[PDB]
């Protein structure tokens, strides 16, 4: 055992809530969760509280890092004399081993808090478990499904951390559980911590200073105390005379999400004469490497959705965004030739400068609305989706069509609407005689009438006109095919 | 109707009497016939000319066909699956269905029909060679275009290779210089007109006069196909009565690029772009070819009278950069938004 | 009006262990004689035909041509048997439990199967032709047959090396298994796929010796004793 | 049968020792210097192709061990899986071992390691000086951006520049002291100005020269005969060609050029660079002349690379050059 | 011309089984003492080098000596496709071709004739074993693979230390080390247990475990290993068989302290 060779961190950890500095409402509605957690469970969890918390049976942490999450959930789960089963990322996390290991554990008693104290009556919640699941992000080795799906099968108090939210891999994570948000604290909270640091360390710290280092690191308190704990061994005197030097070589460099970087290359700021040098070119090539596989796509969503302000003399708004396009499609070949054949990764940057940075410095300025998703993920999904159904419509007609997948898309089917929807409209459900005549002479089945409807555009609109007819005939035409033999 | 009233000879092509002499010429010696490559507009009756000929080089029972399924392994487990059309004659291929991994499926179908032969009763096992048709050869990769050049002349006593495609551009010169090249032209007013009367007199279809069908041909312009089924979505909704007046029945998404082009001359602020870039998602994401997709627009866009020469003559300039910048890419919208971008910054 | 029994599940999961692999849509047909089931590969390369006795229950009233996939029923059949089906049979059923099976559309031309002369005719066991086209496969992708001077010859040449197994007829009193028999009239050389033998050899487990028949321009007869005749085409030339 | 009369000249007049290596005078003697004091560092040598790096490390571990060099000495060359699991076990293993015959320093000679992935390259960015009491790195090298900056930097960069007229004009004589063989002095020049630097195109076009002499002992190798085997433009029509387009008239220029083009079969890509070298010395009284005489020269020649037309391009080289030859009036 | 037939089968599956998944190509020289044979790892780390008199050939005919160069896995799957209870015979032609494997049965008359296409490997012939060594030791097959299959589970190197009348083989890795220390000692009812053991100079090296476990491999033909250990020089194991012998040399590691 050992005071001083401690890290400077364990030290001086939170022993009880009371101490953890920053987010005092969030904090104190888990501990009200915690605590209501029987009470809610005496209820089958069907019954919202006050702040509609008694419906979830686990919990969610997540904020910046350095912020005390951990410590608090480890803290709370002290405090009301629980037991505490942490897992985290060093530990293997799959659904057999989850299943295997942890599921036992869901809805059993503690054998190591029976023996820990029962004399006294302290509480009748001593011998149970309270499961915290650390750093759910890393699943690189059934991450979040199993685990969402411990969240409505579960009867212990079931905490989980995690460091960003709306990644797209721990979506499921969405209703199934409560969630709270840990924020960045100020620095009213952490300056009293550190002041009676300072004065217990013998070594000066002027309270002008924390305001600045609580900048320079944004919001981990940790990274803060290692930089006073680091700096200390030779200098004692940190005020406004060194302070430069500190903010400028402990800066920290995160990684930009998609609409952060597009919020960042996007201002109309960096592009300016005196920007320009506080913020070069390679930062912004730099910026675009931080995630080569959303920027593109993000920039080419939002480009022409900003108000500019580097608009050179006489170029409108309608030009600058046309030669920004312009620059998309030639980043886009370079894109195509990057990953073709021939594996030319040597070509990064270039489509670094022409999808990214050239788009975005024509289009520099201020941002009218907020930083919208990128929309050709889920228009390529739904073209495959629908290619996938031309394709089958295509190979099932062949016998008959002599024509490509793609000359029946743009020809045939406006007649086929005309040949087998309109007979349903003029004449009723005496037409089920005529129409089906004419899909067994074509092979098709319900399932390809139900999704040739679905292709026409403009005008013409089979998604609402099929509402329109009445419900009978639609349980009539199903029966009579299916009772009528090909 | 299309697939009803269809010729199945070379004596019943009722067009182009010069192209029926040349593959009637070319049916006199089968056992000498060089690969063919037929090109031309679309829709001109390029596919039934091959399974005509076809016909009259085999015997009459090469209409029947069935579709096979044929498993196929990339380097990677991901297995793919093609259809094969075949008959006891030959085989049409659809290669163009694959993204990029048709490579594999020419060098190892064509190869495997090229190295056995074919054995079938209708003397057991002596017959002459097997025909491979491949339809859309404009859309091969090249890759793939330089693996079916070269499987042509090492085994050249089995496998006759007829490929037909629309705007021979995207052929490599050594599959243009190797094999004989046809072209299908679209048929003429006259004729077109006279294969409506035959359609409307075998089906029995209520006309006033002969200037319905003139329309039509004119309105089709000149694509076969794409006239009878106008003439036949026609006497649907016209309930077995054609008139004198009678709106010719355009298909939905060229109405939807005529209001395309409408709202781009109307208003020209990207505010209309952000419409236009909805309007083009909604296109492309209902299977339609961007290609099409540029070149009705550019069309419909010149035919808007309102603009002068040098704004028509810088949309055509616009439109053929944009035009060859789609066949070297992907994301098809992301050039499609820069042409639209252009005309606007071009028209004001 | 269909109805076969076979007393033990054995006699039928061998033989449809032995020709699932190459053809998955073959049509049979059902008269007092027996089943008859006919099929062609994809390429036209390889003619399956079945010939099933109903000395291993029957009762047919009228020959009837049905259609059934192989893949399923090699997976319900992972006790006797019993397949029963009615006029227009659309849904074939089977009895150990009833599973009901769908009859799919087949255009197969029915094609008469010719007994014609042939210019050599061998019989050996089963074992040692397969493990002879598992031993020649590894080495080249095309075996050539070469029947000459009473001598059998599988060659197969390769890029590593080129391997050459001759043998001469053997009879034996000891073991009747163990003899191969041969009649020529013509010396005989053709050359057919690995890939296609390598399964064609999969029905050893039916029977215990294979007929070998080649000719001169018809394709090569694979047949073994319920009844399987495969006819497999070779390759032209070069 | 086989023999080493049977090698082609390419192989057959490999240099043995480093005695045999003309040119790179300032770096053999720096490797001589080094092998002979005893120390030698690991060796990065970058060049472009052609110019003696693989022969001069294979005549330095020659030197170094014995007549038997490729025995306690590794090589990596493209032909070998380089992989990051290469690197971890073969690489290591054969680094952390001494040798099976002798008692010295090990060589690992890796051959075109501009083809290595870049996590093999990290991997190998410890183990290079981890054992360097006891083995040696080579990197043989034609692009030096391919390998990451932290290997390049461990490694002493030695520059092969391409071989001077001198040491091509000794190599040739060597080589025509063995072959019984005449050659011209502008037959000489000619080749020198065609080898850019190439040692293997000279052995080639002087192989291929040889061939075409029906009889390789009396008859001497003229300018012709070089110009025939290779098929490139002569000065003499090239200029001719130059002037014609930039004096005459279009109907001539055209019919010059297609008259020149088809006397030998000449090929346009050879032409353009031809009338460029010629050109390249004229003295251009504005700035404008140049941008576009390159500009669309480089367009043609970038466009010939794909092969669409013969002709059109061909008109478009002459519309090049007259445009561009018009700012100067 | 060559030709040598085998008094049985399994005998050349046998004895290519030491090195099969150590050496990819080797190179066998025939003469009239009979077929040797010497090859280098991929690494160039250990060389095996294998002799067989004419002793286990039931008939031996070599006129010149040849030189035939081949790969292990075309010559396994040569082997493998062969049944274990034919007669085995090498035919060489004058000049060095393609090698004819050839099978006949003793009953039936099979004739499987498989052709073997040479490589062109550099006939850089090795001349070693004529070193004299500092220690030398031999002692049962089975125990030398125990040692070395157990210490290999923890580490990758093993340390050999011979001093005087003492073997130590020693397992130094992360979870923990292990030390077998073994003595001279020889039997009179069992002659084949015996460890012996003649030195000059104590002797400590250092191997690698994948070699070591690579190298006993070869137990399967003999039952007393042989190891013979000198500084400076490359440690020889060998297993004598019944007409030949086959011998790994091994490359020691060099220790940075
Ligand atoms: N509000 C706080 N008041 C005092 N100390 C704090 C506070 N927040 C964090 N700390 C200190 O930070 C350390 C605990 O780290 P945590 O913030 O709990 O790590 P975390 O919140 O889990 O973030 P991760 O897991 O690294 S992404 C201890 O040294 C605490 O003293
Ligand atoms: N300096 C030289 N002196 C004489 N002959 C040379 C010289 N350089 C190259 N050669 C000739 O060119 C042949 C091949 O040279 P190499 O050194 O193998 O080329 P290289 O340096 O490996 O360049 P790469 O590998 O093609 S990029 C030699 O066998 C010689 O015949
Ligand atoms: N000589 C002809 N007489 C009548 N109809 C024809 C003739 N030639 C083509 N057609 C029509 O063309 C249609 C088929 O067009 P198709 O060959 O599929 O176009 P493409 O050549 O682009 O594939 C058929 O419906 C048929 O009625
Ligand atoms: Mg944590
Ligand atoms: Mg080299």
């Amino acid at each position: 055992v050992r005071e001083e060779d401690k890290l400077w961190t364990v030290k001086y950890a939170p022993t009880n809530l009371q101490q953890v500095c920053g987010n005092k409402g969030s904090v104190m509605k888990l501990k009200n969760w915690l605590a209501n957690w029987e009470n809610s469970k005496k209820n089958s969890f069907k019954h919202a509280g006050k702040d509609g918390s008694g419906v979830f049976r686990a919990a969610m942490l997540y904020g910046p890092p350095g912020i005390g999450k951990t410590t608090a959930a480890h803290l709370v789960a002290q405090e009301l004399g629980y037991d505490i089963l942490e897992q985290n990322a060093s530990d293997v996390r799959s659904k057999t081993l989850l299943n295997a290991g942890v599921k036992n554990a869901l809805d059993n008693m503690s054998v190591v808090g029976y023996f820990k104290h029962n004399e006294e009556a302290q509480n009748l919640n001593g011998k149970h478990f309270v499961i915290i699941m650390d750093e759910v992000d890393g699943m690189s080795g059934g991450g979040v499904g199993q685990l969402a799906q411990f969240c409505r099968k579960t009867s212990t108090p079931l905490i989980l951390i995690c460091n960003e939210r709306n990644l797209p891999k721990m979506r499921p994570f969405d209703r199934v559980c409560l969630d709270i948000q840990f924020r960045r604290p100020d620095a009213n909270s952490i300056k009293s911590r550190l002041m009676t640091i300072a004065i217990r360390e013998k070594f000066k710290l002027d309270p002008n200073v924390i305001d600045r280092l609580i900048q320079t690191t944004r919001g981990d308190i940790r990274q803060v105390i290692n930089l006073l704990s680091t700096i200390s061994t030779t200098t004692k005197t940190i005020n406004h005379e060194n302070i430069n030097e500190i903010s400028k070589a402990w800066e920290k460099n995160i990684a930009l999400k998609p609409f952060d970087i597009a919020h960042k290359m996007l201002d109309g700021q960096i592009y300016s004469d005196i920007g320009s040098r506080n913020f070069t070119l390679n930062d912004k090539i730099a910026l675009y490497f931080d995630d080569f596989d959303f920027t593109p796509l993000m920039i080419q969503e939002n480009y022409l959705s900003t108000r500019p302000s580097v608009l050179k003399p006489g170029q409108s708004h309608l030009e600058a965004v046309a030669e920004a396009a312009n620059c998309i499609s030639l980043g886009d070949i370079v894109e195509k030739k990057i990953r073709s054949s021939e594996q030319l990764w040597s070509l990064l940057p270039l489509h670094a400068v022409l999808s990214s940075v050239y788009p975005a410095s024509k289009v520099a300025g201020h941002m009218a609305g907020r930083i919208n998703f990128t929309a050709w993920l889920g228009q390529n999904s739904k073209s495959a989706k629908y290619y996938r159904l031309l394709q089958e419509i295509h190979y099932h007609t062949r016998l008959g069509t002599s024509t490509d997948k793609i000359g029946l898309r743009l020809d045939y089917l406006p007649t086929f609407r005309k040949r087998l929807l309109d007979p349903f409209l003029k004449q009723g459900a005496d037409a089920i005689s005529s129409v089906i005549e004419v899909m067994d002479d074509y092979y098709l089945t319900k399932e390809d009438w139900d999704s040739i409807m679905e292709f026409f555009v403009g005008p013409d609109v089979t998604t609402a006109i099929i509402k329109k007819i009445p419900a009978t005939v639609k349980s009539g035409f199903t029966r009579k095919y299916n009772s009528m033999t090909h | 109707w299309v697939d009803k009233y269809r010729p199945k000879s070379l004596n019943a092509l009722s067009h182009n009497e010069e192209l029926t002499n040349f593959l009637k010429s070319l049916s006199d010696q089968p056992r000498d016939l060089p690969h063919l490559l037929l090109y031309g507009p679309n829709g001109t009756g390029k596919k039934t000319r091959c399974m005509a000929l076809l016909e009259s080089i085999f015997g009459p029972g090469v209409y029947r066909l069935k579709i096979d399924v044929r498993q196929f392994v990339t380097a990677s487990n991901r297995k793919l699956e093609l259809n094969v059309v075949s008959s006891p004659y030959h085989l049409e291929i659809t290669p163009s269905d694959m993204g990029n991994n048709d490579r594999i499926v020419i060098q190892e179908l064509l190869k495997e029909v090229a190295q056995m032969e074919q054995v079938d009763f209708q003397d057991g096992l002596a017959h002459r060679y097997k025909c491979v048709i491949i339809n859309e050869a404009n859309s091969l990769t090249k890759d793939a275009q330089a693996a079916l050049r070269r499987t042509m002349e090492k085994y050249s006593k089995n496998i006759r290779l007829i490929m037909v495609c629309d705007s021979m551009s995207p052929i490599i010169a050594p599959i243009k210089s190797r094999c004989l090249l046809i072209r299908c032209p679209a048929p003429s007013d006259s004729e077109i007109s006279t294969i409506l009367s035959d359609v409307v007199t075998n089906e029995r279809i209520q006309l006033e006069t002969k200037d319905i069908l003139k329309r039509i041909a004119q309105a089709s312009n000149g694509n076969l196909r794409v006239s009878l089924l106008m003439l036949e979505s026609m006497a649907l909704n016209n309930e077995l009565a054609l008139k004198s007046s009678s709106p010719i029945i355009k298909p939905d998404w060229i109405i939807v690029i005529h209001k395309l082009t409408r709202k781009i001359v109307k208003e020209r602020s990207v505010n209309s772009l952000i419409e236009c870039r909805a309007v083009l998602y909604d296109l492309l994401a209902h299977c339609i070819p961007a290609n099409i997709i540029l070149k009705e627009l550019t069309f419909s866009l010149l035919d808007v009278e309102t603009l002068n020469t040098t704004n028509k003559s810088s949309i055509i300039e616009y439109s053929s950069v944009f035009d060859e910048r789609l066949s070297l890419g992907n994301k098809a919208i992301f050039h499609l938004e820069g042409f639209i971008a252009k005309v606007m910054c071009c028209l004001d | 009006m269909l109805e076969a029994k076979f007393e033990e599940a054995s006699l039928f999961k061998r033989i449809i262990d032995g020709f699932k692999d190459c053809v998955q849509l073959v049509n049979f047909q059902c008269k007092e004689d027996g089943i008859i089931a006919q099929a062609v590969d994809d390429s036209r390369v390889l003619l399956v035909s079945l010939e099933i006795g109903v000395e291993a229950e029957y009762r047919c009233d009228h020959p009837v041509t049905l259609g059934m996939d192989l893949t399923s029923l090699s997976k319900i059949l992972r006790d006797t048997l019993t397949l029963i089906a009615d006029n227009t049979p659309d849904s074939i059923i089977l009895l150990f439990a009833e599973y009901s099976l769908k009859l799919m559309d087949i255009d197969a031309d029915f094609l008469k199967i010719e007994e014609l002369q042939y210019d050599s005719t061998l019989s050996l066991p089963s074992s040692e032709f397969s493990k002879i086209v598992r031993d020649l496969s590894q080495l080249s992708d095309s075996i050539n047959i070469m029947i000459t001077k009473e001598t059998i010859k599988f060659v197969a040449d390769g890029d590593i090396g080129s391997g050459s197994v001759i043998i001469k007829p053997f009879v034996d009193m000891e073991h009747p298994e163990t003899s191969i028999k041969l009649e020529m009239d013509q010396p005989v050389d053709l050359t057919f796929g690995a890939k296609y033998l390598l399964d064609i050899i999969k029905g050893s487990s039916l029977s215990d010796r294979v007929g070998i028949r080649l000719s001169s321009e018809a394709p090569a007869l694979f047949q073994f004793d319920g009844f399987l005749q495969f006819f497999l085409a070779p390759k032209f030339n070069d | 049968k086989r023999s080493k009369e049977n090698l082609p000249w390419v192989e057959k007049y490999r240099p043995e020792t480093l005695d045999e290596v003309y040119g790179q005078n300032e770096v053999i003697t720096t490797v001589r210097k080094f092998v002979d004091e005893g120390k030698l560092p690991h060796l990065l040598f970058y060049g472009p192709p052609g110019t003696g790096k693989t022969s001069t490390i294979v005549a330095l571990a020659r030197e170094i061990y014995g007549k038997n060099y490729s025995n306690m000495v590794l090589e990596l060359n493209a032909s070998d899986d380089r992989g990051i699991d290469v690197v971890r076990n073969q690489i290591k293993d054969f680094a952390s071992t001494r040798q099976i015959f002798s008692k010295g320093f090990k060589l690992i000679i890796l051959d075109e390691a501009d083809a290595m992935t870049n996590a093999a390259q990290n991997a190998l960015r410890r183990v290079i000086e981890r054992y360097t009491k006891n083995t040696r790195f080579c990197v043989l090298a034609n692009y030096a951006h391919k390998l990451t900056p932290a290997l390049l930097s461990r490694c002493t960069r030695f520059r092969f520049q391409p071989l001077p007229q001198e040491a091509i004009e000794r190599r040739i004589a060597n080589v025509l002291v063995h072959e019984k063989l005449k050659l011209s002095p502008n037959a000489e020049k000619a080749l020198i100005e065609l080898s850019n630097g190439d040692m293997r195109r000279v052995l080639n076009v002087l192989q291929s020269c040889k061939a075409t002499l029906d009889n390789p002992d009396e008859d001497e190798i003229s300018d012709d005969v070089i110009y025939e085997c290779c098929g490139a433009p002569r000065p003499s029509d090239l200029k001719a060609v130059l002037k014609s387009i930039l004096e005459d008239d279009w109907g001539t220029a055209h019919y010059t050029l297609n008259k020149v083009r088809s006397a030998k079969g000449l090929a346009l890509i050879d032409l353009i660079e031809g009338i460029v070298k010629i050109l390249e010395d004229y003295e251009l009284q504005n700035e404008e002349t140049r941008v576009h005489l390159l500009t669309k020269l480089a367009d043609i020649e970038y466009s010939i690379s794909k092969g669409g037309n013969d002709q059109i391009q061909g008109s478009a080289v002459i519309g090049a050059i007259k445009a561009s030859f018009e700012n100067e009036t």
